[PDB]
């Protein structure tokens, strides 16, 4: 089967992937804290996709296709406590100094050293692969590592290998607040990146994750540890046609999602929403049908990113379905009705590729994943390309990028290589209009 | 889920906070004051006053115990009670609730005080509403002359104790010594541009002038100012 | 990632006293060294059971390790990472740096290569001091040289603690500011500046009781464990010693900090804690505010602080702050966290903030320096003892110079 | 259903030490707070393992909570729900309710007000005191006002502790009864009367031992409990605190409850369990029974009680019951149980009972107040001290209504 690697960079990028893989052992019933199976028995749903046969006993360990890359120590450490034996422990690579906000440490510095070890696992990974066609790379679009070294790792794939797909399933820079001090900086020197290397870059941000577990979620403070499994349920879904060869399973490729979700090579960035959001406080008489979840899919408080996206235009989208359907003319006929209520882009006459998995959710019996690429998501980073510029007509913090190596001009170079990004979409919104 | 019902939670902790604060260290009772004037504020705005009265009346209790007696603390809280009294409607107890604050203030050393100024315009309003003219007079003067000798003739509160005695004088047909008022603060209010005042303070003078000039027979010079006022108003939309 | 520390003088040994007193009890260790997290930072495993720290006690006027290793604690430090002569750095820097430093810098930079070649993963000095005296400013002036010229790709922590802006507690204190100021703007990565007008007021808030400079050393020893207790036990956002240069300091001069700590086992609700840690009074400086915009804080937050009440406290507070035109709207902050608070605490917090504030700090330390350096009013003790004016007005011109950079940083 | 207590006066607050003891025994809580059933009931869930009680410990003479909270329970009350001022209620009515009493009637207020909008579902008051002083009976004459013009639609139940028969124990307290049963007939739903001349007698049955007044309460504790355990303790026949003013309070004034408690871990057989409950010696008030016929009697049965027995045995007791002719044959008697017993017994039994016979402790303070009122005996401390004779005479003229509203109910 179409395998896929889980690159996870930056501690943002783990520790989603210290959930994800969580989920996904959870999802395939394998014990994620040793990696083995239940005794004598198979996984569910097709394994391989993720994950690798470690010892031929049909009990033993099933490694997962996972690199977890991080310049500090203690994020990995943290894995280390929280998997057991599940991660291949020569995949967990971790170093002492950290970047810090710094993205010329992660791409041009402490991340440059990891790189000949880094590829020398992945090299490790494709070549056990069957046929790998996808790698799915976590990390965040704020940090120094996660940003920075994502930005070296993608350029340093897509450059080898080039024939697979690479999806960025990012964090954004949560508007509301700023997690690092330099954190329009390396969004942008990222940006140069998860436009040109990436050939996807789906996008999280961090006060829309706190809004739909404090909203929808019911609960009071939303952690990291609940918006890396709104994420992860998200990454958990739209992996759900990687991973599973069901009943009516559509199984959606990376490649087979990007042919359908990236219209031309600069509009890649994907938005993402789940449904449903129901809390796991067993609401079963208020679980929603599938009328209703492509209600609740839409609402501008339901995507996974800072824009409102029915203030916008959906270029393209796709829907997922994952779990169990009764009802299949009463789906894609709710999409009749949203292909009416949402703002399209002909530029595009039609653009639904809706996946079916039978295979249902950890969490939820009927779930629901979006992945609309929208327009507003240039409005994203319009806030990152304003707060940029503010941040460099000063000409700010000092030396910290010029000293690692990096150069004024390149850096008005990446500055103008977001421009063209966020342009990418003002080109295709009026167009589209 | 209301977002004054979130205002009051927040302010609750922080009052329930400076209770136990001042539970451990006694003497600390200025803060839970304040934290209680917060509270009391909500208390008030979604009409329940008896909640809000028992809340100054525990800073009250509080400041009473102390060991040493800060007789400013205690004059700051009855007038925290009687500005409770007079948005409440209840306006004899407004006037007692003052007058006790000015007496505390008298027979300690504070006559000349931030909070007795204060409490004296405060004060002269009310007797103004209670159609009592020369004790509205009276206690606005003395606050007028405190404010003098506190902050410059240019402040802020000076002009205000001015407005005040204008609108005062205006009410009772005294037009001259209205006009003179007004104008002492007009003369106050435009040499005061920052945040140290908002502008719809010097509006309200234009106003008031406007209306005093048109009682004088000045109509020209009322028309001005009535459009000196709406131009304000008008350019503080942007 | 194991943190070497230093405690130069009688201001910094006096931290040593309450900082490996707290290190000892948030690591869990009794005050002999053996167990009673990632203990490896501190603590140089010497044998199964016993930690000894990873300080030297460096100090002229041994006096003040008398008391520490006198009374409770002598079991605790190894007598290898010590030194201990007469005379005692005379309130002078020239004692300091020349005299009575040249004496000792051999002694002190073999201790910390006797300490550091037991590393295995060696990242920082959190190395502590005041700027005032004689022993602190001018032998903690000549370590920063030394260890930046042996260490050059490591970053060093100076924990000062600026003269009083209150009166001076030491004649020639001006003159020992700005002969240090200049080595720690030369060599150190990253200051945190601590003021004990500000660390008597917060102290006087905290303690029903009226404090010593045992009391105010536990504001400071909480504040030097917060900063590297995120490196040490290490929770969500790990924010190592190399992320408090890269996102607090902006420009090559901007690195004195600024830092706070609440709550001051106390647990706390956290909405109010955020508005306790950027509290204007609960920084540990007599910063400037009416003219002061930040350029970037942070906030460490220790404990069972859960990250999901930052995007609603944190982004408000914010709001409230004051940064520079050239940061951004909801950025210039960044955050940490920990998942084990102090012992005693059960949620803590930590802000270094960069501010322009700290150069009224230095602007004070400069108005003293402009009359008393032109006067000659303490000055032959430096000229007698090494320093000349020409080394001593040099030294002004960069913290004129540097005075000027965050009001240029505005 | 979440019952908010107050413990006024010496007498109740060292009922506070018995019932909180015990309500932290029943709910199975340690000392401090924490966790070691419906816990929300008597205790506010601060954090996930801490349970602050809904106690108020209103008190003037604070050496009473300085026993509590200095020895072994300072952790587990919290300090903004409690008051402690000196002068301390004079043993005088007139300084309880007016002179200290309007002192601290804003704070008490205030802070059960501060645990009341903690509440979700706030259904009663357990207010425990004595009519006996000038705190419990004072002060607790002036919350008893405050509470109900605060919350005229929520149940008050005040536990009283009467002047004992046998000698004073206070010389006006006579008087502080009569102006307390006053503003208790008024505004409580229901008061459970209990004596300490019964607490005595049945204690000294109860242990081997001469009790004290911290052994007396633990009868009151548990009774201060059962009532209130099947609101907590569900089981069946579900009694809340709005089935003991309907069930048991006939006519609008008679609601002063006669409380006992068996057995007096200790199991019990339970024909004759019934027989103690409904002892006439194990009745906690000296009612009167040669000239007494009840109302309206209940019995709360609680822990390894099956409702089987109560058929052949509550029914043989109610034969044995003296009620009104206005009751009928059967019936008369209402029942509960609670699926858990106190700690320390495995079947426990409560019953109020509505009686004609607590007319007769009414009747006793008034055949003191005949004398003592118009000989002025003790009555120029209330005079000197806000309370008049009118107000005085008129408390007479309500409980002299009152000890005929029972002779009227017969
Ligand atoms: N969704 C999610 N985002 C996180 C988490 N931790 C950090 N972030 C975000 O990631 C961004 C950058 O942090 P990171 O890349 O980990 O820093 P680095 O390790 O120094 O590269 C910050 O803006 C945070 O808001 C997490 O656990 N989950
Ligand atoms: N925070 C703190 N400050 C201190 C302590 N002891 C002294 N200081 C201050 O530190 C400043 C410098 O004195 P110091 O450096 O100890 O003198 P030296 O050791 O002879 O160089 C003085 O101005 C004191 O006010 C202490 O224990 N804690
Ligand atoms: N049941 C019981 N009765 C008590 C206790 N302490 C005192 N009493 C009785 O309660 C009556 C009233 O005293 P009290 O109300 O405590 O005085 P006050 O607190 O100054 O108002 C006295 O007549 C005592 O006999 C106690 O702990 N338990």
């Amino acid at each position: 089967v179409n395998n896929t690697i889980v690159v996870s960079i930056g501690q943002a990028g783990n520790q989603i992937a210290a959930s994800f893989w969580k989920t996904v052992c959870l999802e395939h019933g394998i014990d994620p804290l040793t990696g083995q199976t239940a005794p004598g028995v198979a996984p569910r749903g097709n394994w391989s996709s993720f994950f690798s046969k470690l010892g031929e006993s049909s009990s033993g360990s099933y490694v997962p296709r996972a690199i977890m890359v991080d310049l500090e120590p203690s994020v990995i450490d943290n894995v280390k406590a929280t998997s057991g034996s599940l991660f291949n422990p020569a995949n967990l690579i971790s170093r002492t100094e950290g970047a810090g906000g710094n993205f010329a440490v992660g791409y041009l510095g402490a991340g440059r050293e990891v790189l000949p070890e880094v590829m020398s696992r992945l090299d490790y990974e494709i070549d056990k692969c069957d046929n790998v066609g996808g790698i799915i790379v976590l990390h965040a679009i704020g940090g120094g590592t996660g940003s920075g070294f994502g930005a070296l790792l993608i350029e340093s794939l897509k450059e080898k290998y080039g024939e697979i797909p690479v999806l960025s399933c990012a964090v954004l820079p949560s508007p509301q607040v700023s997690s690092v001090v330099t954190e329009p900086y390396n969004t942008v020197f990222a940006l140069n990146t998860l436009r040109r290397s990436a050939d996807a870059c789906l996008i999280f941000d961090n006060e829309a994750l706190f809004d739909l577990a404090h909203r929808k979620w019911n609960i009071e403070s939303p952690t990291v540890d609940d918006l890396n499994l709104l994420i992860t349920e998200a990454l958990a879904g739209i992996t759900a046609s990687m991973r599973f060869s069901g009943f009516l399973t559509v199984e959606i490729t990376l490649r087979e999602l990007l042919t359908n979700l990236v219209p031309q090579p600069s509009l890649h960035f994907l938005m993402c929403a789940f449904a449903p959001l129901t809390p796991p406080d067993r609401s079963k008489f208020e679980e929603l049908g599938i009328e209703e979840m492509i209600k609740s899919l839409f609402d501008n408080g339901s995507v996974f990113a800072a824009c409102s996206p029915m203030e916008g235009r959906f270029l393209s989208t796709a829907v997922l379905y994952r779990g169990i359907m009764e009802d299949k003319p009463l789906a894609d006929a709710a999409l009749a009705a949203m292909r009416e209520k949402l703002p399209l882009t002909y530029w595009i006459p039609t653009a639904f590729k809706i996946g079916y998995v039978e295979q249902p959710g950890i969490s939820h019996r009927k779930s629901m994943v979006l992945l609309a690429n929208n327009t507003e998501i240039a409005r994203v980073l319009d806030r990152i390309c304003h707060n940029f510029d503010k941040l460099w007509q000063r000409k700010a913090f000092a030396n910290w990028y010029l000293n690692e190596g990096m150069s004024e001009e390149q850096i008005n170079v990446l500055r103008a290589s977001a421009q063209e990004l966020v342009q990418s979409y003002q080109v295709a919104e009026e167009s589209g209009a | 889920d209301t977002a004054l019902e979130r205002q009051i939670a927040s302010a609750s902790r922080s009052v329930e906070e400076a209770r136990r604060l001042a539970y451990h260290d006694p003497i600390r009772v200025g803060a839970l004051v304040e934290q209680i004037s917060v509270l009391a504020d909500l208390r008030q705005k979604e009409g329940d006053f008896r909640k809000a009265e028992s809340l100054y009346r525990e800073a009250l209790f509080r400041a009473q115990e102390l060991r040493k007696q800060d007789p400013d603390l205690l004059t700051g809280i009855y007038s925290l009670l009687a500005h409770l009294y007079d948005r409440w409607g209840r306006m004899d107890k407004a006037a007692e609730f003052y007058e006790l604050a000015l007496k505390i203030s008298a027979e300690n050393g504070l006559e000349e005080s931030d909070k007795v100024a204060t409490i004296k315009n405060n004060l002269a309003m009310i007797f103004k509403q209670l159609r009592k003219f020369e004790r509205a007079e009276g206690y606005y003067c003395e606050a007028l002359e405190t404010f003098q000798r506190l902050d410059g003739e240019q402040s802020a509160r000076v002009a205000s104790v001015y407005n005040n005695l204008g609108v005062l004088y205006y009410s009772h047909m005294d037009v001259d010594r209205a006009q003179v008022m007004h104008e002492r603060a007009l003369a106050i209010r435009q040499n005061l541009h920052e945040g140290q005042m908002d502008p719809a303070d010097l509006s309200q003078t234009f106003i008031n002038l406007g209306a005093v000039y048109k009682a004088a027979g000045d109509f020209q010079k009322a028309e001005a100012c009535v459009d000196r006022a709406k131009r304000i108003r008008a350019a503080m939309n942007g | 990632r194991e943190i070497l520390s230093i405690h130069v003088g009688q201001c910094g040994n006096q931290i040593a006293d309450s900082f490996w007193r707290l290190a000892l009890r948030e690591h869990g260790l009794t005050e002999a060294g053996t167990l009673k997290s990632n203990m490896e930072v501190f603590f140089h495993k010497v044998r199964d059971g016993k930690y000894v720290p990873r300080a030297v006690l460096v100090d002229l006027e041994p006096g003040v390790i008398a008391r520490i290793e006198g009374g409770d604690m002598s079991q605790l430090f190894d007598e290898s990472s010590i030194v201990r002569k007469i005379p005692g750095a005379a309130n002078n820097w020239a004692r300091g740096y020349n005299v009575e430093g040249e004496k000792v810098i051999d002694q002190i930079m073999n201790v910390i290569d006797s300490a550091v070649e037991k590393t295995k993963g060696l990242q920082g000095f959190l190395m502590t001091h005041s700027i005032g005296g004689g022993s602190g400013s001018g032998l903690g002036s000549l370590i920063l040289e030394r260890l930046r010229q042996a260490y050059p790709k490591k970053r060093i922590f100076t924990f000062s603690v600026v003269p009083s802006p209150l009166i001076s507690d030491s004649a020639v204190e001006p003159y020992n500011a700005i002969l240090t100021l200049q080595r720690i703007l030369d060599n150190a990565d990253g200051a945190v500046l601590l003021d004990n007008e500000a660390l008597f007021r917060i102290a006087k808030a905290k303690l029903n009781r009226s404090p010593n400079y045992m009391d105010l050393n536990n504001i400071i020893a909480l504040i030097v464990s917060s900063v590297t207790a995120s490196l040490r036990f290490p929770g969500k956002l790990n924010t190592d010693l190399s992320e408090f240069v890269t996102n607090l300091v902006p420009f090559p001069g901007n690195h004195f900090l600024t830092a706070s700590f609440a709550p001051m086992q106390v647990r706390t609700n956290f909405p109010d804690l955020a508005r306790e840690t950027f509290a204007q009074d609960n920084f540990t400086a007599a910063i400037d505010w009416q003219q002061g915009v930040y350029l970037a804080a942070s906030a460490l937050f220790r404990g069972d602080v859960k990250a999901k009440d930052v995007d609603e406290n944190m982004a408000t507070i914010r709001k409230s702050l004051n940064y520079a035109s050239y940061m951004p709207a909801s950025g210039g902050l960044k955050l940490g966290y920990a998942e084990t608070a102090p012992e005693g605490f059960a949620s803590s917090g930590l802000a270094l903030v960069n501010h322009t504030g700290i150069a009224a700090v230095f602007e004070r330390l400069i108005a003293q320096f402009d009359i008393m350096f032109d006067n000659h009013a303490y000055t032959h003790w430096y000229e007698n003892a090494g320093v000349s004016r020409d080394m001593m007005a040099k030294a002004r011109n960069q913290i004129a110079t540097l005075a000027q950079s965050y009001r240029d940083a505005s």
